[PDB]
């Protein structure tokens, strides 16, 4: 009942406030929890902090049961603040772990703000480089409803996550699932499948000529394949008449080019 | 090298006919004599060698000197390519076993096989211990004296690897192969006497608790009553309940057999002088007497079987208990490369696992402090699991060789088996796992779903499930699989376990070690895959097969409920290891497994002939002789390299690891698998 | 009614007769007035 | 380290050795309980689970030799939870009683004294 | 009782077979069949008997009196029974098993022994009689179709596409086309004999009209060899013309919701003598009657307990 004025001070700004602030919240967490068991371990939580840390969930729970609607839900209010205030690592893990420890028991997960938070928690564990957590929350906002960002985001968390058959398995889900070619060349870009990629680009090129970005990803697809010739080509061809956000992102592939050809007057 | 590689596209080119073996044999004779230090020329010139033999042999078989011409420097290849490998020469130690078995009784073959056993060294024939073994009551001289001569080496110089197959052996009721046994055993004798009496005390011991004397007169009867009220063979239910008479004519030696002799002995002795009477002057009125006995004995003995759970040594086994030392090694590990662990102790109570077999839990105690758990196996022959086992390190050290497999982890997880006998023996037991029906089982009593939900929908839908066609089952069984959601083996993965690191490591694990397990069962054919034979390892997610009695698709051609699924591959097994479907993981790994298991044909061909044509173990496969044995061999060479489908084109791996995959998930085969098998698990 | 086999197995020419009796008429169609189906609606 | 020619020779030195594969590093190269107790895997009840964890997170700290300042505390804190509990703590004991026991007879001075009388209370 | 020019009945797994007429959709006989369900069922050209069949028996139930049992009853086999039929004039049964074979029956208590049998190596799905009771098609579940003519004893096998199992097959009365469809809704025509003299069989490829992306159950001409309907797994029932095999009608009982999931397939349906209106059977616990022009349902009967697979419809020829 008393939680509020730790809860919601809404008065942190800096990353010691943070921890000072998650230190306070165990403390008067431990403190009164109506159990004997974590009351009787707050006196020696005061003295040491990691075992105030690791009794964290069971407090936690403990004085979630107790509380009624209104005091639950400014606790939960509080929490998505605390979650999508601050990017320090610690507090971070800390709620992260919190949250898969309610998840996991029989009364469901804390309620976030749409749908346990899925598409909140999985984004906060995608920065925290905890990708197991974010491939599971990524996976539960895939049983409800495919989309291709969320197929796309599948590769990219599950690349990071030295997985390329599960990536590989991704793609084709989405080529066999879809049936429409919205695959983008930077698909086949994150899965080092570089013809293909290339086969894309030469597609999406020849219709129509279009802004950048469409062919730095060639340049990047035919650097990555080995062949320096046309790469050199293709860049002598526009080098002059192109802007200056361009050339400051394919001077290193045309020095690369210059460098496997030999064309050393040019590569300087 | 281009020598070598001049053959090989030769044979790639034209095949094997008689006028491009003299070509490639002088190829690979040039390729040896141009190295003379390369296992890869001596092992293609020796695999040369025995396929021309083989291809002259089929084509007379639609003169015995060019096979001698063939033979004789094929033994001598092959005893010059063991030397050379030093690791790994299983392939080579089975081929000239078999050119040992098959032609080691012309007296020129003769000489360059005795040449080769004092060639080479004696731990090398460590891995062909059951192979010979069942060739060592043959009717021919010299190859039967050079196989005793063999054994006896063995013997002496590693008598802990040779002693428990010996002591099979001995206790058989053919003539040739216990003389033999007990031959070998005698001479065993001489440097080592204390291991050979304390082996035989100790089998013969453990037989006993195996099978007592009220399961075996069960079974007894169980089997005479339906031969004779079946068949009408009174000679035949005659042999089989006469030695379990003279088994009990030798007297009660424990409190257990002399119970069960004051309980039913008068029964089992009035009922056989009837038998008798009968047999003397044939009259039925002689024999309906004898067996009212026998069916009185058979329902007073059938009461008391659901009540057996426990089993104490002062009750069933007075002389296991009293040991506290012995010189015998814990059964199932022993390497000539580590310092040996000896049977301290045994416990004395075992806990009975209330099934239709009811097999024991054994539980033994080394010299080093450790408990090693065993499974005392009755009323069933583990002959197969071994030969199945030894297939499977085979296939284990083929992946641990390949850079691909190696860096993914692919491996067969195993346990020991050792066989005691014809009808008993002891299976290794394997912590931490779970049965796929007992998981199941216990998320649903959990969860408050019931455990049938699937057949109570198909059985209300349709009462007369079972009977219906195909196109009705299919649509019964679409709506049972529609109607539930199937995601429990999912859920309850990720309940039970700690984190999602641990939860996605597992989920890897059990996706590639499925994966695997798939495709050897597809190659060995193995049938029966309820989920009562897949085990979960509740700490490395890896995927466990047990029971591998139904082999080289038995269960494929059987007549009531024939199943038509190469592998389990059902929609919880597939909903529980991925989120996108089985394209990721599974697919690859398939794709690995079977381009590594075709790449290596010739090795798992080899361990296979070996298993399949020994003539004490093709029993279960025939339910001339030589003809099924051969088109079940030509089936696994179609299946390794895709002429399975379909013998008018070769697949590769892709294409037939798609077919498989479409064959195993489809609808029309699930529906007319049997309602125990659960299709919709 | 059960089932028995070896039955007419040595008879062709009988056979090409006894059951075969190739009956092709009613080739000419008519046109009706549907009498049942307009008394059932 | 925080010298930056230090970190420079060490990155030297890393690709004078040179780019090693990470299979062969990986080739070069119980405490099962207390990750499924703060996690609650078994699904114990809430009443009945503070106890536990409470009891683990004890035992983290009173395991160690180095922080041996804090010792009377987490003693008398497991005195309240086995006099709290009642008939139901005997689940914890072959938990508390090795790691007391070592501790009693590691340990060094006038805390002695004090154990086993805690001790005789947990008797 | 069937003392009418017109009869109907369906039969499924509530373990009954209903007869009732199209005037207000009331039941008159519900006739028990028990132990099994009802494969197919087909009356007796002369009107005065039905045929049951299902795993391992064929009943005959009669028509003129009211009598629910099984008066004359047919085993045999070892397995279920996919089709029967009998002669136009009442001569001889062709029954097809589920086991390997395809025989036939003869109606009379004495020893004629026009009975043969014929055995392939595939489980049979389909029977169908020739027009002029001479030739008979088999179908089985591996794609192939039997011509057997019972003249001689040789028997044509023809393979459109194998690794697919067939599941049904007609020809019309005025003998002009042969249609068959299998366990993917490839519905391929051949051109039949137009060999009136000799039986020569000759059968040529005509179409193959790709639909029914489910599972096509059954394909049946009509009477007047205008109208062609099959049935289809996506609870649909499709007319097709015999003009240029374009599509003429399309019937459906979906609900257009998604919480249904194919609560019922298209099993079995028939033509009337007009050609007009059609009787169909799907597996929702009920039988329709629907018309060939306006789409629309025109009756319904819904006395049955569980799906019911199969119906028999026959009217009077004039129409
Ligand atoms: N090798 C093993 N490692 C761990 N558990 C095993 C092992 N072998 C058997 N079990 C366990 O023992 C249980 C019962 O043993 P089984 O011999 O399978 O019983 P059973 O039903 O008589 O066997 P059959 O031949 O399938 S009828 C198995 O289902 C597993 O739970």
């Amino acid at each position: 009942i008393n939680l509020q004025k730790a809860w919601g001070a809404a008065r942190r700004v800096s990353k010691d406030d943070w921890l000072e602030w998650l230190r306070r919240l165990s403390l008067e967490l431990l403190k009164d929890s109506s159990s004997p068991s974590l009351r009787s371990c707050w006196a020696l939580a005061q003295a040491y902090n990691p075992m105030a840390r690791d009794l964290f969930n069971a407090a936690f729970v403990s004085c979630w049961s107790e509380l009624n609607e209104d005091q639950q839900d400014e606790l939960i209010r509080s929490i998505e603040l605390a979650l999508t205030s601050q990017d320090i690592a610690e507090v971070t893990q800390t709620l992260l772990n919190l949250a898969e420890f309610m998840e996991h028991s029989d009364k469901g997960p804390l309620p976030l703000r749409d749908d346990n938070g899925i598409v909140l928690l999985g984004e906060r564990a995608a920065k925290c480089r905890a990708y197991a957590k974010a491939l599971h929350y990524k996976e539960l906002e895939f049983q409800k409803g495919p989309t291709p960002a969320i197929l796309e985001s599948l590769i990219s968390i599950n690349n990071k996550l030295q997985q390329p058959e599960a990536a590989a398995g991704v793609l084709e889900y989405a080529m066999k699932h879809f049936g429409e070619l919205e695959i983008q060349a930077t698909w086949y870009e994150k899965l080092h499948e570089w013809e293909d990629a290339l086969v894309a680009y030469d597609k999406k090129m020849d219709t129509n000529k279009d802004d950048p970005e469409l062919m730095l990803g060639r340049m990047r697809c035919l650097e990555a394949l080995g062949e320096w010739g046309q790469l050199h080509q293709q860049c002598c061809e526009k080098w002059t008449l192109v802007n200056d956000e361009t050339q400051a992102k394919m001077a290193r592939m045309a020095a690369a080019a210059a460098w496997g050809l030999g064309q050393w007057d040019s590569m300087e | 090298r281009c020598f070598l590689k001049l053959g090989e596209w030769q044979l790639n080119l034209q095949g094997i006919n008689e006028s491009t073996i003299p070509k490639v044999l002088q190829y690979y004779s040039a390729a040896t004599e141009h190295d003379r230090s390369w296992y890869k020329a001596w092992h293609a010139w020796a695999v040369m060698n025995f396929e021309a033999v083989l291809h002259y042999k089929h084509q007379n078989q639609a003169l015995s000197k060019t096979l001698l011409m063939y033979t004789v420097p094929a033994v001598q290849g092959f005893f010059r390519s063991i030397s050379l490998s030093r690791g790994n020469n299983l392939q080579d130690t089975l081929r000239v076993l078999t050119l040992w078995f098959d032609y080691g009784h012309w007296p020129d073959v003769n000489e360059a096989l005795v040449e080769g056993v004092k060639a080479i060294q004696i731990d090398t024939w460590l891995q062909v211990i059951p192979q010979l073994i069942a060739r060592i009551d043959t009717p021919r001289p010299l190859v039967g004296r050079l196989i005793h001569q063999l054994l006896t080496d063995i013997g002496r110089y590693h008598p802990q690897a040779l002693i428990y197959p010996l002591t099979v052996a001995s206790k058989s009721t053919t003539t040739a192969r216990h003389n033999a046994a007990n031959k070998i055993l005698k001479n065993m004798c001489e440097h080592s006497n204390t291991l050979v009496q304390q082996a035989m005390m100790v089998s013969e011991e453990l037989i006993r608790v195996a099978i007592l004397w009220h399961e075996m007169w069960h079974e007894g009867l169980e089997e005479a009553s339906r031969l004779y009220f079946g068949e009408r063979n009174v000679k035949g239910m005659f042999e089989v309940l006469e030695p379990l008479h003279a088994m009990m004519e030798r007297g009660p030696q424990t409190l257990k057999e002399t119970s069960f002799n004051q309980a039913y002995g008068r029964d089992l002795m009035e009922a056989q002088e009837w038998c008798r009477k009968y047999m003397k002057s044939g009259n039925v009125k002689d024999l309906t007497q004898a067996w009212d006995l026998y069916y009185h004995v058979f329902r007073r003995i059938s009461k008391q079987l659901p009540q057996l759970t426990s089993l104490e040594l002062q009750y069933v086994s007075p002389k296991l208990l009293m040991c506290r030392d012995l010189e015998l090694a814990v059964p199932g590990t022993y390497d000539p490369n580590q310092p040996i662990i000896r049977i301290q102790s045994i416990a004395p109570s075992l806990q009975v696992i209330t099934s239709k077999q009811r097999p024991r839990k054994l539980t033994l105690m080394g010299s080093n402090g450790h408990e090693f758990v065993f499974l005392l196996k009755g009323h069933e022959d583990l002959r197969q699991d071994e030969r199945v086992m030894q297939l499977f390190g085979l296939v284990n050290t083929l992946l641990a060789n390949d850079p691909t497999s190696l860096r993914k982890n692919l491996s067969i997880q195993r346990y020991a088996v050792i066989p005691l006998s014809t009808n008993s023996g002891l299976i290794g037991w394997v912590p931490h796992c779970d049965t796929l029906h007992a998981l199941i089982r216990d998320y649903r009593e959990k969860k408050k779903i019931l455990l049938n939900i699937e057949h109570r929908i198909m059985l209300r839908m349709a009462p007369d499930y079972d009977h219906l066609t195909l196109m009705q089952k299919v649509e019964v069984f679409e709506h049972a699989v529609n109607n539930t959601a199937g995601d429990d083996l999912a859920k309850l993965l990720w309940l039970k376990s700690p984190s999602s690191e641990v939860w996605f490591d597992r989920r890897t694990n059990y996706t590639r070690s499925l994966a695997v397990m798939s495709m050897v069962g597809y190659i060995l054919g193995l049938g029966d895959r309820h989920p009562s034979n897949l085990m979960l390892d509740r700490l490395s997610g890896k995927i466990l097969h047990i029971d591998f009695g139904d082999c080289f698709e038995v269960a494929m051609t059987r007549e009531k409920f024939p199943e038509k699924i190469p592998f389990r591959l059902t929609r919880m097994l597939t909903n529980a290891m991925e989120v996108t479907g089985l394209d990721g993981n599974y697919r690859i790994t398939c794709h690995t497994v079977m381009e590594v298991l075709r790449e290596h044909k010739d090795s798992v061909m080899a361990v296979l002939e070996a298993f399949v044509y020994d003539p004490l173990l093709n029993w279960r496969l025939m339910d001339a002789l030589n003809k099924k044995a051969i088109q079940i061999i030509n089936r696994v060479r179609d299946k390794l390299t895709g002429r399975d489908f379909s013998h008018d084109d070769t697949l590769d791996v892709p294409t037939q690891v798609e077919l498989l995959i479409k064959q195993a998930t489809s609808h029309e085969n699930l529906c007319q698998c049997y309602i125990g098998w659960c299709p919709f698990w | 009614i059960q089932w028995k086999e070896r039955n007419s197995k040595q008879s062709a020419q009988e056979l090409k007769s006894l059951f075969e009796k190739k009956s092709l008429k009613e080739k000419p169609p008519i046109s009706g007035k549907q009498s049942i189906l307009s008394v059932r609606l | 380290e925080q010298n930056q020619g230090t970190r420079r020779e060490a990155i030297r030195v890393l690709g004078l050795l040179g780019a090693l594969d990470p299979y062969k590093h990986k080739v070069n190269i119980s405490d099962y309980s207390t990750s499924e107790m703060l996690v609650n895997m078994g699904n114990l009840p809430l009443d009945e689970f503070y106890p536990a964890v409470s009891m683990v997170a004890l035992m983290r700290i009173f395991r160690d030799q180095s922080l041996s300042h804090h010792h009377t505390m987490v003693v008398q804190a497991i005195t309240f939870i086995f006099k709290s509990l009642g008939l139901k703590c005997v689940q914890f004991l072959p938990q508390v009683m090795p790691t007391f026991l070592n501790v009693i007879r590691v340990c060094d001075g006038a805390i002695r004294e004090f154990l086993f009388q805690q001790l005789g209370m947990l008797v | 009782v069937g003392s009418d020019p017109v009869i109907l009945a369906t039969a499924g797994y509530d373990h009954t077979v209903r007869f009732w007429q199209a005037h207000s959709g009331i039941c008159t006989r519900t006739v028990q069949h028990q132990d099994s369900q009802v494969n197919a069922l087909e009356v007796t050209p002369d009107r005065s008997m039905i045929a049951a069949a299902g795993y391992q028996h064929i009943r005959m139930y009669d028509l003129n009196s009211n009598n629910p049992n099984p008066i004359i009853s047919y085993d045999g086999v070892n397995k279920n029974i996919a089709s029967v039929g009998f002669h136009e004039d009442g001569r001889w049964m062709y029954t097809g098993g589920e086991d390997c074979t395809a025989r036939i029956w003869d109606l009379r208590s004495r020893n004629l022994q026009c009975q043969r049998i014929f055995q392939v190596n595939a489980p049979i799905n389909c029977v169908c009689l020739h027009p002029n009771q001479a030739e008979l098609i088999v179908g089985d579940q591996s794609g192939a179709i039997h011509i057997w003519d019972l003249k001689t004893d040789h028997n044509e096998q023809l393979i459109p596409e194998p690794e697919v199992s067939i599941t049904s097959a007609h020809i019309d009365p005025d003998a002009s086309y042969m249609a068959a469809v299998n366990s993917t809704g490839n519905c391929y025509v051949w051109n039949l004999t137009g060999g009136i003299g000799d039986e020569v069989t000759q059968l040529i490829p005509k179409t193959k009209i790709p639909a029914h992306t489910r599972y096509a159950l059954q394909c049946r001409f009509s009477p007047d060899s205008t109208l062609l309907a099959t049935c289809s797994a996506d609870q649909t029932c499709k007319i097709w013309r015999t003009s240029n095999f374009s599509l003429m009608t399309e019937l459906s009982i979906k609900s257009g919701n998604p919480g249904e999931s194919s609560r019922g397939w298209m099993w079995g349906c028939a033509f009337s003598g007009d050609s007009q209106y059609i009787v169909t059977a799907s597996s929702d616990n009920l039988a329709r009657l629907w018309c060939v022009e306006t789409g629309e349902i025109k009756r319904e009967y819904g006395g049955h307990q569980k799906a019911v697979v199969c119906l028999a419809f026959n009217d009077s020829v004039l129409g």
